[PDB]
């Protein structure tokens, strides 16, 4: 998937 | 005299000297594993918990992050559903940190007051004729307390600096309040979780930031969004505050 | 072929044939004892009555510090010979299911660390892969022939009474309960009746 | 209280 980040729909 | 508690993901605790530039005093392995775990077999496109029990989800193929309508207490209230849910309390001694006494829910035992309670919930899933485990999700958390529409906050000052959590370098951090520049810094073999710094009694939680970079700019969190962590290997989310540093 | 099983107090579980007058066919014991340890009443399933707390036993953990944990194990034996197949929970995982809640909390002194005071309740909830009716005044099993309301046959059981389910032809049907606060050699509770 | 009879808060 993806790192450090924050994320959403 | 003032300690610096922080919870990291192996399940383990240690305690710093805010005194002596963060130096480690002691450490506190329950034994009750890491904070994370998961077992799996043949896909549900991502399950990814969080601390308090939810559960979200990432599909691979479009590349996005969706909710989950069970968080892992829900599973507690195709396959049958085992496991539990855990509060156990562990009294630690306000300087030493040696354990007074560790009280579960099956018994006390006995040797100011340090108060640390360690949740856990685990939920297994089990075959419904067959008794073996086809996925798990056990997930758990720290809280800390001392012992001798309204909205507030408090910033963790100590002896005119300033002590942060960078939680994507699991580092705690202290700044000298005048300038911002850094004093001191310890970094974990674990990613940080929550920390607390106990100061004259009053115990701090300690805001964790991860730094999008002394004139310091934190910022709030948007609607519903969650940060990502990674520990070895397994996936997880945090609480984190927005954080710019400039000059 | 059906069979009637029955959650006493002791923590136990039996079998009984209700075609052969309620022929034992097996009884089991989990080994976590009885239904309930220990004013304050609770319900089996964690409610807490006095004449209601605004709490349920979970509604407290989350002057004293409360430690406690609800424990969720299926245990699957042989539906009619009731020998154990497999048991799963958060220890481990080594057709009818019986799923135990033990609910427990134990009120303990934020220094000291000795116990206070503490309720442990337990619940079973079945799952499997003549009207008959219950007596709970009187902790027994009573099957009533629909005709002439005269009964055919009857098992009594030595312990009260939680909760007793019938398993015709596959289906679990729960058997109903008829003549709140209860009592098992000392300890005080609740039911919804 | 009672333990035998159906009570009512």
């Amino acid at each position: 998937p993806q790192p450090w980040r924050f994320y959403a729909p | 005299r003032s300690l610096v508690i922080i919870s990291t993901l192996d399940g383990r605790i240690a305690a710093l000297d805010p005194e002596n530039h963060g130096k480690k005093q002691w450490d506190l392995d329950v034994g009750s594993g890491s904070l994370v775990s998961s077992s799996l077999s043949k896909p549900e496109k991502m399950i990814i918990p969080s601390l308090d029990g939810d559960l979200f989800q990432w599909d691979r193929d479009r590349e996005s992050m969706e909710t989950v309508p069970f968080t892992v207490e829900s599973l507690l209230e195709d396959v049958v559903l085992v496991g539990g849910k855990s509060l156990t309390t562990y009294g630690l001694s306000a300087y030493s940190g040696k354990v007074r006494y560790i009280c579960s829910a099956l018994g006390c035992r006995q040797w100011d007051i340090l108060l640390l309670q360690r949740t856990q919930k685990t939920v297994r899933a089990v075959g419904p004729r067959s008794g073996n485990e086809k996925w798990n999700f056990s997930v758990g958390h720290f809280e800390l307390r001392y012992i001798p529409s309204d909205v507030e906050e408090q910033e963790a000052v100590m002896m005119d600096t300033v002590i942060k959590v960078s939680v994507a370098d699991w580092k705690v951090m202290a700044f000298n309040k005048k300038g911002g520049h850094l004093e001191w810094e310890y970094q974990f073999s674990t990613p940080i979780a929550s920390a607390w710094l106990v100061k004259d009694g009053k115990v701090i939680p300690i805001s964790l930031f991860d730094d999008t970079s002394i004139v310091e700019a934190a910022r709030g969190a948007t609607e519903n969004s969650v940060y990502l962590g990674m520990y070895r290997g397994q996936l997880y989310l945090q609480s984190s505050v927005r954080i710019s540093e400039k000059f």
